[PDB]
C-alpha cells in the first residue's frame, strides 16, 4: 500500500489523503477531518478503478487535483481527481519511480535497457498531445535501473539505483556526487530538515542520509533490520516508515504489522552537520493487527492521530495516548504533569481515594498545618489547641504529660541535689540502678521538698505521673469534669479511686437517660460485693462490657462485674496515665513489675508516644521515637519532644537528624518565625542545671570597624572608644553613631556594599520612596 | 565605619552559611543589621520583622540583642 | 487538575520545582529555559524570565539550595553543563535576568542528567552523559561563583552506547545529613551506589538487583530519621521498584527490595517522592499516575490513580 499526504491544496482546515489499495489496482482520494478522532472524519470522495501493478504515485502541489499514477507495464497516467492524459516513455519498459515538481517537470524512472536513459524528465505544457512517447529535455542514468527519486528544489532531482546513489541537476549533465551503496529504495525527505533523507533497503536497512556529507561518506544514522524486507523481490513495498510532520526530529517506524514506534532523534553540533543520534523509543498498539502502511494527521495543540492501511485495504483512524512524563512532588504536597506531546503542565494542588483528598491527608500538609497553627512550642498550648480541634488524642495526652514534667521542672520540684533527675522515666524510677542509701535518702529528700520497702520510688513514680493529689483537689477535678461534660471520664476517674458510691451520685447528676441507667446498674454493686458469681447480674454487666462502644464505661462495667485489676489495665482503649495511676495505687510490687515491663516491651516495639510516660525523655525514649518515626513518618512531633532532653542530657545522632529534617522542613514551608521560634526553644531547654547553654550555635560572623585604629568600635558615648573619632551620622536626621522588643530607630543599617548607615526606621522612610543611599558620591541600591 | 567579616578557615557548608542572614537563611550583601554581644547578620527585613515577635537571638546563642547591640 | 501552557514550541523535557515550593524551570527542545513563579494573589502561573540557553536540546534542569543562591544547572544534547544565577536589578520577562555563570566543556557526550548535592556537601554537582563518566564538579572559593573544579570521576560503562541505539540516565543523590556521601547512578541497565571513602575516592558500593531493562528514572527517599533509606526505581518495564537500603568505606549498606509492582504494563517513565517520602507518584506508557503509600506494614500499595 501507499499512503501519501497531500498539502496545499485544501482551502478549510480538512487534510487531503491519496492512498493505493495492497492490491496496487486501485487509487482514492481521501478528505480526513483532524479534530474529530472517530472514522466518520475519514471520507472517500472520488474513486478511480483502473490500471493494474501500481509501481509509484505523486501529485503537483502547485496545481490542484493533478495526480500522476504509474504502471508496471509502462503508462503513466497523469489525470485530475478533485482531464486525463496518459503518457509512456520512447522505450516502454516498467516504470520503477516518480517525481512531480512545483513549476510542472515530471520526471520518471525506468528499469535497466542497456540503449537507453533512465532518469527522462519534461515539462506538462511542452509535451505533444498527439504523441504517446515522450520528449524528455534531459536525460540521465545510461544503463541502470531507477528505484526512486524525489525533487530537492526547482531545479535539481534526487535519484537512486542499484548500486549508486545520484543527485543531478538539469544545470549540469555531470552528476554533484556518486556515492555507492545498497540502501537506495524509498527516498523520503524530511519537511522540516531539507538536508536530510531517509532510504529502505534489501534486508530492511533504514539508514538517515546526509546531501552535505556525501557532498563534501558515512551515513547519519543507520538501523540494522528496522523494516521489512523484500525491496529488491517486490516492486509493490511498503510505507511503513514517516518522517514526522508535527515535530522536528521524529520518525515513525511500524514493526511486524501492529506495533508503532516514534523514535526521537538527538543532535548536536562538533564546533553545519548535525550528528544525530537517538534519544528515546516511544511505542504503540495499534487497534487493528495486520497493517501495512500508514500516516500522520497533524492535530491542534502538536497532537498526533495516525492513519493507517490494513494488508485488507480497509482504513481505520488510531490516535496517541497523551503519555505524562514527569510526576514531581511539592513539599506542599502538590503534583506536577508534563506531556511527551504537548507542552502545556497540569497541575494538583492540596488546596480508590481521589488526588486531592489523599493529599490533604498526607502527613506532609498535616504537619505544615500543625506548624503553621504552632505545634510544640508550648506544651499547654500544643493541648489547648488539639482540644479546640476535632481523631488524634494520644498526642494530646503525651502532650499533658510533658506539660506536667516541664512543670515539674521548672518549679524546682526534681533537680536539686547531686541527681539531676531531669524527665526521668517511671521505668527508670522503678528499676533504679553511686550509693543505694544516698539515691534512697535524696529520694526521700524530693519527698520531703513536697507499706512496702519500695515506698519512696511510688511515690517518685506518682509525682512523676502527677497523680499525687489531696481529695479535696479530687472534688475539685471532679467538678472540673463535670463542668466540661465528661461525664463517663468523671465516673471513670471516681472507679478508677475507688469510691464507686460517689460514682453512682456523680453519674446520676447527669441529663443523659443512658447515663442514668448506668448509674442504677453501678448503683447495684454496693450491697453486692460479698456475694460469688452467676446471679444473672454479674452476666448482664459481663455483656455489657463486652457490647459497649465507650471504653471508660467498658472498664466501669468491667470492675464493678468482677473486682480484679487484670480486665482493667490492659484495655488499650483508655490513658496510660490513667492505667499507670491505679497500678501504682493499688497493685502489688510483683504484679507492679509484670504490668511495667509488659506495657514497657509493648510501647518500646509498638512506637506509641504514651510509652513517654514509662520510659522518660532517655535513650529508651528515643528508640520509642524512632519506632514511632518509622511507623508514622512524623519527624515534627519527634523533633518537639527530643529537644526537652538531648542537648542537655544525652548525645544521639537520631535526635540531630530529626532536628534538622525538621529545620529544613520549616524553610521549605517558608515558616521562619518558627524555625526562629524552635531555635530560641531549643536554647531555652538546652540549660542545664548550672546553667551551661550546650547546644551548637553558628560561630559568630562579622564586626564593625573604625577605619583609623583598626578595631571593633563595640566590646563583647558617639566617639570610638579608642582613637576618639566621629562615628558618621544618619544621612536623614543627622545623629551619630551611639556605642558603650527592639525599635526601629536605635540600631543602624550598615549595607555591606556601600558602607553607608542610617538608623531603621530613618533608612525604611527613605527606600521606601527610593532606591539609592542617601550619602553623597554612592550608587547601591539597598532597599 | 567599615564592616569586616570574620575570617576563619572553613570548607564546606559552613564556608557557605558564615555569611548568611540567621532568620531567612539567605546571603547578606546589602541593608545588614550587626549585634555587637554575639556577631550574627541579619536582613533590614528580617529584623523588622523578626523584632516585634522575638526576643533572643534568632540563631540562638541566647543574646538579647534588643539590649545588647552596643 | 487546571493546566498552565508553558509557552515552549517543542517537547518541554524536564520540569523541577525549588526548595521553596513557589518556582518551577522548564528546559525543553527548543533551546530554551523558562522559570515561573507562583503568584501569592491569582494563585495562576506566570513566566518571570524566558531566554535562549544551549545550542541543542536542554533535557535537564536542577536547582540550587537556596542558602547558595539562585542556581539552576541546566545539562543538554550539546556536550555541555551552562549554570545560571539570578540578577534581581533587571525587569521581569526580559532574557537577561538570569546571568550565566559557566561552562563546563569537560563533557566528550551529550548529557541526559544533572543532579545538585544536598546543602551539607556545599555546592557540588553530578554530570551524566552517554560518555559513561560521572564527573563531580565542586564550587570551592564562595567568593566568586563562577570557577568550578573537577574532583571525582568515575567511569560507570566499559563503552559508550551505540550511536543508534537508545540509552538513558538518572541521578539520585542521597538526602541524609548524618550519612556518608552516596549517589545513585542508572547507567542503561546498572543501577550503582557510589559511596565516598577514607581516602576522598568514590568507589562501587552496592548494586539494586533485578533491573531486566533499560532504566528511566531514580529518585532517592529523603530521609526524615528511619533507620532505612528507600530508592525507587522506574524501569523500561512496568517495574515501579522500590528498594530497601540498611547502612550501619567506613559504613557497609546492604540492598533489599521491598517490592516490585506491575500496575502500568508498560514503560515507567518517572518515579519520584514526596518530602516526607510517604507518596510515591509514578507515571507509566499506560497514560495513568499511580500514588504509593505504605500501608500499616512496610509493603507499599496502590492509592488513587490520576488518568
Ligand atoms: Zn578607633
Ligand atoms: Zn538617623
Ligand atoms: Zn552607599
Ligand atoms: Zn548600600
Ligand atoms: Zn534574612
Ligand atoms: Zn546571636
Ligand atoms: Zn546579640
Amino acid at each position: 500500500g501507499l499512503i501519501k499526504k497531500v498539502t496545499h491544496w485544501s482551502y478549510d482546515n480538512l487534510i487531503d489523503y491519496l492512498s493505493v489499495n495492497p492490491t496496487r489496482d486501485e487509487v482514492t482520494h481521501y478528505k480526513v477531518d483532524p479534530e474529530n478522532e472517530s472514522d466518520e472524519s475519514i471520507i472517500k470522495l472520488h474513486t478511480v478503478k483502473d490500471f493494474g501493478s501500481i509501481t509509484c504515485l505523486d501529485y503537483s502541489e502547485s496545481e490542484i487535483g493533478m495526480i500522476g499514477v504509474g504502471e508496471k507495464n509502462g503508462y503513466l497516467r497523469i489525470f485530475n481527481i478533485s482531464y486525463d492524459i496518459r503518457v509512456r516513455a520512447k522505450k516502454q519498459r516498467c516504470i520503477n519511480s516518480l517525481g512531480i515538481n512545483t513549476n510542472g517537470l515530471i520526471a520518471m524512472g525506468l528499469d535497466r535497457n542497456k540503449h537507453d536513459s533512465s532518469l527522462q524528465i519534461w515539462d506538462m505544457n511542452y509535451h505533444d498531445d498527439s504523441h504517446e512517447t515522450i520528449n524528455p529535455m534531459f536525460s540521465y542514468c545510461t544503463n541502470e535501473s531507477i528505484v526512486s527519486l524525489k525533487f530537492l528544489n526547482d531545479t535539481s532531482v534526487l535519484a537512486a539505483s542499484t548500486k549508486f546513489l545520484k543527485e543531478i541537476d538539469v544545470r549540469s549533465p555531470n552528476p554533484i556526487y556518486q556515492h555507492p551503496t545498497r540502501l537506495t529504495y524509498d527516498i523520503k525527505l524530511n519537511p522540516f530538515n531539507d538536508w536530510q533523507f531517509s532510504t529502505y533497503g534489501d534486508d530492511g536497512t533504514l539508514a538517515i542520509w546526509d546531501r552535505r556529507k556525501l557532498s563534501d561518506a558515512s551515513p547519519l544514522l543507520t538501523f540494522e533490520k528496522l523494516v521489512g524486507s523484500g525491496a529488491a523481490s517486490r516492486k509493490y513495498m511498503n510505507s511503513c516508515f514517516r518522517w514526522s510532520c508535527v515535530r522536528n526530529n521524529e520518525f515513525a517506524t511500524l514493526h511486524r504489522g501492529d506495533t508503532i514506534k516514534r523514535w526521537r532523534l538527538g543532535y548536536y553540533c562538533d564546533s553545519n552537520i548535525e550528528n544525530l543520534f537517538v534519544s528515546s523509543v516511544h511505542d504503540t498498539n495499534t487497534m487493528y493487527d495486520r497493517v501495512a502502511t500508514f500516516d500522520y494527521i497533524p492535530r491542534s495543540n502538536n497532537g498526533t492521530s495516525l492513519i493507517c492501511m490494513r494488508q485488507s485495504g480497509t482504513i481505520y483512524r488510531m490516535p496517541i495516548s497523551e503519555v505524562c512524563s514527569k510526576a514531581i512532588l511539592n513539599n506542599r504536597n502538590s503534583l506536577l504533569l508534563s506531556n511527551f506531546e504537548n507542552t502545556e503542565i497540569d497541575e494538583i494542588r492540596v488546596n480508590f481515594w481521589k488526588p486531592e483528598k489523599l493529599l490533604e491527608k498526607d502527613i506532609s500538609v498535616i504537619m505544615r498545618t500543625r506548624a503553621s497553627l504552632g505545634y510544640g512550642l508550648d506544651p499547654m498550648n500544643t493541648v489547648e489547641m488539639i482540644d479546640s480541634s476535632k481523631n488524634n488524642a494520644y498526642i494530646r495526652n503525651t502532650w499533658r504529660w510533658i506539660a506536667i514534667a516541664k512543670a515539674s521542672v521548672d518549679d524546682g520540684t526534681m533537680v536539686s541535689g547531686d541527681l539531676d533527675l531531669g524527665y526521668e522515666g517511671v521505668i527508670g524510677i522503678w528499676n533504679g540502678i553511686l550509693s543505694d542509701k544516698q539515691l534512697n535518702k535524696e529520694m526521700e529528700k524530693i519527698i520531703k521538698l513536697r507499706g512496702s520497702p519500695k515506698y519512696v520510688q511510688r511515690r517518685l513514680c506518682l509525682i512523676i505521673s502527677g497523680w499525687d493529689l489531696s481529695r479535696s483537689d479530687y472534688e475539685d477535678k471532679y467538678n472540673i469534669i463535670m463542668k466540661n461534660g465528661h461525664y463517663e471520664k468523671a465516673a471513670a476517674w471516681a472507679v478508677f479511686f475507688g469510691d464507686i458510691p460517689k460514682a453512682v451520685e456523680i453519674l446520676g447528676s447527669a441529663k443523659k437517660e443512658r447515663l442514668r441507667l448506668i448509674a442504677t446498674a453501678i448503683a447495684g454493686y454496693l450491697a453486692y460485693k460479698d456475694l460469688p458469681g452467676n446471679n444473672a447480674w454479674r452476666q448482664q454487666c459481663r455483656k455489657m462490657s463486652s457490647e459497649l462502644d465507650d471504653p471508660y464505661l467498658r472498664v466501669i462495667f468491667a470492675f464493678i462485674a468482677d473486682n480484679d485489676w487484670w480486665d482493667i489495665l490492659y484495655e488499650p482503649a483508655i490513658s496510660l496515665r490513667e492505667r499507670l495511676g491505679v497500678a501504682l495505687r493499688f497493685l502489688n510490687d510483683t504484679d507492679l513489675t509484670t504490668f511495667l515491663d509488659r506495657t514497657s516491651s509493648t510501647v518500646i516495639e509498638n512506637g506509641e508516644l504514651e510509652g513517654l510516660i514509662l520510659t522518660g525523655i532517655t535513650p529508651n525514649g528515643i528508640d520509642l521515637l524512632q519506632s514511632y518515626v518509622n511507623k508514622t513518618s512524623d519527624v515534627q512531633s519527634a523533633a518537639l519532644i527530643s529537644i526537652f532532653g538531648s542537648p542537655r542530657y544525652f548525645r544521639d545522632q537520631r535526635v540531630d537528624e530529626w532536628i534538622q529534617t525538621y529545620r529544613d522542613m520549616l524553610k521549605s514551608w517558608e515558616l521562619f518565625s518558627m524555625r526562629a521560634r524552635f531555635d530560641v526553644l531549643r536554647s531555652k531547654l538546652s540549660r542545664t542545671k548550672t546553667g551551661v547553654l550546650t547546644a551548637d550555635i553558628k560561630p559568630r560572623q562579622i564586626y564593625i570597624q573604625c577605619q583609623n585604629c583598626k578595631q571593633n568600635i563595640n566590646t563583647p558615648k558617639y566617639c570610638c572608644p579608642h582613637c576618639g573619632s566621629s562615628f558618621p551620622r544618619c544621612a536623614i536626621c543627622l545623629m551619630p553613631l551611639g556605642t558603650s522588643k527592639l525599635k526601629l530607630n536605635e540600631w543602624f543599617s550598615f549595607c555591606l556594599s556601600c558602607n553607608h548607615g542610617m538608623h531603621a526606621g530613618h533608612a525604611e522612610e527613605w527606600f521606601d520612596r527610593h532606591n539609592v543611599c542617601p550619602t553623597p558620591g554612592c550608587t547601591c541600591q539597598c532597599n | 565605619v567599615l564592616t569586616h567579616w570574620i575570617e576563619n578557615n572553613e570548607f564546606g557548608e559552613e564556608k557557605f552559611l558564615a555569611r548568611n542572614c540567621n532568620y531567612c537563611d539567605l546571603r547578606v550583601t546589602r541593608s545588614s543589621f550587626i549585634c555587637g554581644n554575639c556577631q550574627h547578620v541579619l536582613h533590614s527585613s528580617c529584623a523588622r520583622i523578626w523584632w516585634e515577635i522575638g526576643d533572643e537571638c534568632p540563631s540562638g546563642c541566647g543574646c538579647n540583642c534588643p539590649e545588647m547591640f552596643d | 487538575m487546571q493546566p498552565f501552557d508553558s509557552g515552549h514550541d517543542d517537547l518541554v523535557h524536564d520540569v523541577v520545582y525549588d526548595f521553596y515550593g513557589r518556582h518551577v524551570a522548564t528546559c525543553s527542545s527548543d533551546q530554551h529555559i523558562k522559570v515561573f513563579k507562583l503568584d501569592k494573589d491569582t494563585s495562576n502561573w506566570e513566566l518571570s524570565d524566558s531566554w535562549r540557553a544551549h545550542d541543542s536540546s536542554i533535557v535537564a534542569i536542577d536547582w540550587a539550595s537556596p542558602e547558595y543562591g539562585r542556581i539552576i544547572a541546566s545539562a543538554s544534547y550539546d556536550k555541555t553543563v551552562k549554570l545560571w544565577e539570578e540578577d534581581p536589578d533587571q525587569e521581569e520577562c526580559s532574557g537577561r535576568r538570569w546571568n550565566k555563570l559557566c561552562t563546563l566543556n569537560d563533557s566528550k557526550g551529550s548529557l541526559y542528567s544533572v543532579k545538585f548535592a544536598p546543602a551539607h556537601l556545599g555546592l557540588k554537582l553530578a554530570c551524566l552523559g552517554n560518555d559513561g563518566i560521572l564527573r563531580l564538579y565542586d564550587a570551592l572559593e564562595p567568593s566568586d561563583l563562577r570557577s568550578w573544579t573537577l574532583t571525582s570521576e568515575m567511569k560507570v560503562l566499559s563503552i559508550p552506547p551505540a550511536n543508534h541505539l537508545q540509552s538513558d540516565f538518572c541521578l539520585s543523590w542521597c538526602p541524609s545529613r548524618f550519612s556518608p556521601e552516596k549517589l545513585a547512578v542508572s547507567a542503561l541497565e546498572q543501577a550503582i551506589i557510589y559511596q565516598r571513602g577514607k581516602d576522598g575516592k568514590l568507589h562501587v558500593a552496592a548494586k539494586l538487583p533485578g533491573h531486566k531493562s533499560l532504566i528511566r528514572s531514580i529518585s532517592w527517599a529523603p530521609s526524615i530519621g528511619r533507620w532505612y533509606q528507600l530508592i525507587a526505581t522506574g524501569c523500561k518495564d512496568g517495574r515501579i521498584r522500590i528498594f530497601k537500603i540498611t547502612e550501619k568505606l567506613q559504613s557497609n549498606l546492604q540492598v533489599e527490595l521491598l517490592s516490585e509492582h506491575d500496575d502500568h504494563n508498560g514503560e515507567v517513565w518517572s518515579v519520584s517522592w514526596n518530602l516526607t517520602g510517604t507518596i510515591l507518584s509514578s507515571a507509566g506508557d499506560d497514560g495513568k499516575v499511580r500514588l504509593w503509600k505504605a500501608t500499616y506494614s512496610n509493603e507499599f500499595k496502590c492509592m488513587s490513580v490520576i488518568t
